[PDB]
RNA sequence: CGUCGUCAGCUCGUGCCGUGAGGUGUUGGGUUAAGUCCCGCAACGAGCGCAACCCCCGCCGUUAGUUGCCAGCGGUUCGGCCGGGCACUCUAACGGGACUGCCCGCGAAAGCGGGAGGAAGGAGGGGACGACGUCUGGUCAGCAUGGCCCUUACGGCCUGGGCGACACACGUGCUACAAUGCCCACUACAAAGCGAUGCCACCCGGCAACGGGGAGCUAAUCGCAAAAAGGUGGGCCCAGUUCGGAUUGGGGUCUGCAACCCGACCCCAUGAAGCCGGAAUCGCUAGUAAUCGCGGAUCAGCCAUGCCGCGGUGAAUACG
């Protein structure tokens, strides 16, 4: 009937709900394309999909809401991972030595003081 | 910080523009916060000791 | 470039709006 | 629009006045320093020329 | 429908005082929504450390603020007896609007 | 690196042909991790590595990386007083970071107005051994070779 | 020039403040300066008594103020009779109109700031300072305590060039953000100048 | 490019006394430290003494020189 | 408060060695980010420091739902707008999870290598946190304080000027020299913050700064706010140029008693140097550098291209 599985990167949300269908995909209501209009790395998203031969399978509604649209698409990428087990919880073993399943923890790092950008320290002169 | 130099007090700006702020401790008008009445030291001071109401360090 | 104070950028840039950088 | 020439002479007439009276703008022009209040210390090349670089004094950290 | 909004300093000092005013309200009103959250707002000073220059010392102190909802729908008299007059922590103040 | 031997970042492969290399490649392209612009500047260059030239470009690019390899660098060292720079082998490892280097160097070094197209030119270029990245390879090899009179000093 | 104030380092923990009122915006800097006012006059005039602390509590016009001495009788007065004298000095203060609640110090050999003004005084008097010192680390170390530390400025003995003297027992870990470490700290004005007086309590742990 | 608004400031401590000296014509000087205040017509023909900040410079103000500010012709900094 | 230095050290107690200063311990072998741990040993333990206990970010669950969504149903001015619903995102509080715990290999042990599960590891990523001491380090100008000095004044009030001067020298920066670019238009994703005379919706007058009018907000429910880089379409066509904006002339807005000295902003004109920088020299090992915009404190206004902080996109390289 349907499918669920979150999915978050450096700082977005992305709610993926699978269905089995045709193999589109709405993204905040826009098509996949056309949410991603432009973006040599969108494909990217779809990659658990082609990983056990989805997609012209399943089908995708899509709620992203965080960040930027690269990080979305690490967020919907790993979203169509997850979903993509409750379904089959058999997926696992192809899935997961991708590393489809992890949730990359790489974020901004903080400005700490005295320096100009967390490290970018600044420089001097006749020392 | 001198007495005499706390006619800051004295409100009679004569024009409002003369108004500033100066610490309500030590006098130390050169960088007051305004939510304190405290410059940078005193609250600096008194953040340590606890006297400042929900006024932790922060860190993150 | 950020520096032509009459320009997107330049407004920009500045934090400004006026003829060149519209409220819209 | 007053262009050209007759614009030149316009500019250049206004120049010669607030340089004719005291008025300071006006020795500014004179003195050929920068007239909009900018500091004369350091970075006013635009308006000084090249540098004309004089004798000094070394040991006193002028860095 | 009486709306109750509580903030404090201490995350304690609250959800204790605010789980009172449910547990009591919850035997003479509606149900009560629940103590609702709410986003924290933190005031942040960041100070050099030491008085004359060393610009790069620093160290920072915050002031956050937590607030509370609650929202008791259907107010029955008792329900303003359980509440009205039976609070206790002191770092906490209350705003409501029913 | 005083500690461990730093192990190399392993990249995600092209997002159409799948070669990493190709990643590589564009990252080197890239500036201000403006990576979009990147990606896109190989691939309209590997479009014009179609028309003009009816071989895959794919192909033609991993074909260019090879002659553009040096397979011998010389690297200076203090002995006795000078400077003599030791003739020596090139990891495999650092004769791509050369090659695909000197390719986006010799690439922007061209006149073709468009960004896109001197990576093109540049790539088909180097396949045939001839251009400015090309060049570089054979001048190392040439210094190297050319010292090879200090090559007991093996490093 | 290092280490933090061991009391504001552990707020968040094993160490509450010293106000714990809520306030904001427009009056927090007003309802502050007032907290500032009613401690200034305490330590003015309660200091025989053995000033250790000042809670300050509040909720709308009705402030606490909770004094804690060595000495709860020099406080009261006779029959209740001085506080009577303060606790009306103080609404001549705040209007605000306030309580004045007073505890007993148990084992004023625990309160760090009650040992430093112990040695602070001492000091003054022209006593040895490395003996008040030592005595005074025995004497809290002496009556529980896990740990126990006590420093003095310099100008030891007035001379000349000023020094720094010691004196530790017990663990006094400043690192472990958990230990419970009551800092004091107290001057000593003097013929030849000030000298401070750090004292350092450790007790439990978790 | 100078701009104030809307109304022309100039301190009344010499406007008022400059007119003042309008009814009998003009007079022979005037002195003020409201360098601060702007030239209107009259002014002209006056001789208004402004302060460096430290003296009282003779400015015959004419009508060439209206719209400016008076300090603008006693000079603060010496210099060369 | 800075600093060596977040460096892996500095010591004590008792014992033992030495006429003594002192030594042993703290050295040796293995290991570690670490005086970290293991094995050894006339040493046995301990204190300050390391680590841990605290904060932010990674995954899961409970509680809570005016944030949230047809997830799921009916309606629609089809705006999650309406009813409704807490599932989800989220909000903030608490709980779980990682410990070389499990599997194979070497080892005496610590542990090293490898593998499974897992969001994650072998200190998972970033903070707070700085030992005994050193520099006669920095600050009597924040405050405090010994001593010396001044008291019609070395005090106090005021107006004005100065701290903004310049032939020059240096440091830290901003903007840039352009096509991986600049301009115009259209269109899309963020976080953390701040708001009472304060943020300013929307409407009108103005090219505009801004003015007039005026809704909501007491601020997860209103405003600052537009994110910019980006995607799409057009223009420019390699030129000191639709690069670059200094400088100067004019008009004007705004704050403020007041913007000559000496404010910021807008519009017209002007349109400089600069075509990538000598010797020499600085930063950064990953979500880092690089690049893009956003907020805040101070604050009437502002010389912010500074400082503290936020998220977006996102590398190269490390033999040694
Ligand atoms: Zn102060």
């Amino acid at each position: 009937e349907q499918y669920y599985g979150t999915g978050r990167r450096k700082e977005a949300v992305a709610r993926v709900f699978l269905r089995p269908g045709n193999g589109k995909v709405t993204v905040n209501g826009q098509d996949f394309n056309e949410y991603f209009q432009g973006l040599v790395r969108a494909v990217a998203a779809l990659e658990p999909l082609r990983a056990v031969d989805a997609l012209g399978r399943f089908d995708a509604y899509i709620t992203v809401r965080g960040g930027g649209k690269s990080g979305q698409i690490d967020a919907i990428k790993l979203g169509i991972a997850r979903a993509l087990v409750q379904y089959n919880p058999d997926y696992r073993a192809k899935l997961k030595p991708l590393g489809f399943l992890t949730r990359d923890a790489r974020v901004v790092e903080r400005k700490k003081y005295g320096k100009h950008k967390a490290r970018r320290a600044p420089q001097y002169s006749k020392r | 910080a001198r007495k005499a130099l706390i006619e800051k007090a004295k409100r009679t700006p004569k024009f409002k523009v003369r108004a500033y702020t100066r610490c309500v401790r030590c006098g130390r008008a050169r960088s007051v916060y305004r939510f304190f009445g405290l410059c940078r030291i005193c609250l600096r001071e008194l953040a340590h000791k606890g006297q400042l109401p929900g006024v932790r360090k922060a860190s993150w | 470039g950020k520096g032509d104070r009459r320009t997107r950028r330049g407004k920009i840039w500045r934090g400004t709006y006026g003829k060149y950088r519209p409220r819209k | 629009w007053k262009l050209e020439g007759e614009l030149r002479a316009e500019v250049a007439a206004n120049i010669k006045r607030l340089m004719d009276i005291g008025c300071y703008r006006g020795l500014r022009h004179r003195r050929g320093l920068p007239v909009r209040g900018q500091r004369t210390r350091t970075n006013a090349r635009t308006r000084k020329g090249p540098r004309k670089t004089v004798a000094g004094k070394k040991k006193a950290p002028r860095k | 429908k009486i709306r109750i909004k509580l903030r404090g300093f201490d995350h304690k000092t609250l959800d204790a005082s605010a789980q009172k005013i449910v547990e009591a309200a919850r035997r003479s009103g509606a149900q009560v929504s629940g103590p609702i959250p709410l986003p924290t707002r933190v005031r942040r000073f960041t100070v050099i450390r030491g008085p004359f220059k060393h610009k790069d010392s620093r160290e920072h102190f915050e002031l956050r603020t937590h607030n509370r909802l609650v929202d008791i729908i259907n107010p029955n008299r008792k329900t303003i007896e359980q509440l009205m007059t039976l609070d206790l922590p002191t770092g906490v103040e209350i705003e409501i609007k029913t | 690196a005083r500690r461990r031997r730093a192990e190399v970042r392993q990249l995600q492969p092209d997002l159409v042909y799948g070669d990493v290399l190709v990643t590589a490649f564009i990252n080197k392209i890239m500036r201000d991790g403006k990576k979009n612009l990147a990606a896109r500047i190989f691939y309209d260059a590997c479009k014009i590595i179609q028309e003009k030239t009816g071989q895959e470009p794919l192909k033609v690019f991993k074909q260019a990386v090879e002659n553009v390899k040096p397979r011998m660098e010389v690297r200076s060292r203090r002995v006795g007083g000078a400077n003599y720079q030791v003739p020596m082998e090139v990891s495999p490892r650092r004769q791509q970071s050369l090659a695909l280097r000197w390719l986006v160097q010799a690439a922007n070094q061209r006149p073709e107005r468009r960004a896109a197209v001197r990576i093109a030119h540049e790539l088909m270029d180097a396949a045939e051994g001839k251009g400015g990245a090309v060049k570089k390879k054979e001048d190392v090899e040439r210094m190297a070779e050319a010292n090879r009179a200090y090559a007991h000093y093996r490093w | 020039g290092n280490k933090i104030h061991p009391i504001g380092f552990r707020l968040g923990i094993t160490r509450d403040w010293e106000s714990r009122w809520y306030a904001g915006k427009k009056q927090y800097r007003h309802l502050l300066l007032e907290d500032q006012r009613i401690r200034g006059l305490l330590e003015k005039e309660l200091y025989s008594a053995g000033l250790a602390r000042v809670d300050i509590e509040r909720a709308a016009d009705n402030v606490a103020v909770t004094v804690h001495v060595a000495k709860p009788g020099v406080v009261i007065g006779r029959g209740g009779e001085r506080i009577r004298v303060l606790r009306e000095e103080l609404a001549k203060l705040t209007g605000k109109n306030v309580a004045l609640n007073v505890q007993e110090v148990q084992n004023p050999n625990l309160s760090a700031p009650l040992v430093a003004q112990r040695v602070a005084e001492q000091i003054e008097r022209r006593f040895a300072v490395r003996r008040a010192i030592k005595q005074a680390v025995q004497r809290v170390m002496e009556s529980g305590a896990k740990g126990a530390k006590v420093i003095v400025s310099g100008r030891i003995g007035g001379a000349e060039q000023a020094r720094t003297e010691w004196a530790a027992q017990g663990r006094v870990p400043l690192h472990t953000l958990r230990a419970n470490i009551d800092y004091g700290f107290a001057l000593a004005r003097t013929t030849y100048g000030v000298l401070g007086v750090k004292a350092y309590i450790f007790l439990g742990e978790v | 490019p100078r701009s104030l608004k809307k109304g022309v400031f100039v301190d009344d401590h010499l406007l008022e006394k400059v007119l003042e000296l309008n009814a009998k014509g003009e007079k022979r000087l005037i002195k003020t430290w409201s360098r601060r205040s702007t030239i209107v017509p009259e002014m002209v023909g006056h001789t208004i003494a402004v302060y460096n900040g430290k003296q009282h410079v003779p400015v015959y103000i004419t009508e060439n020189m209206v719209g400016h500010k008076l300090g603008e012709f006693a000079p603060t900094r010496t210099y060369r």
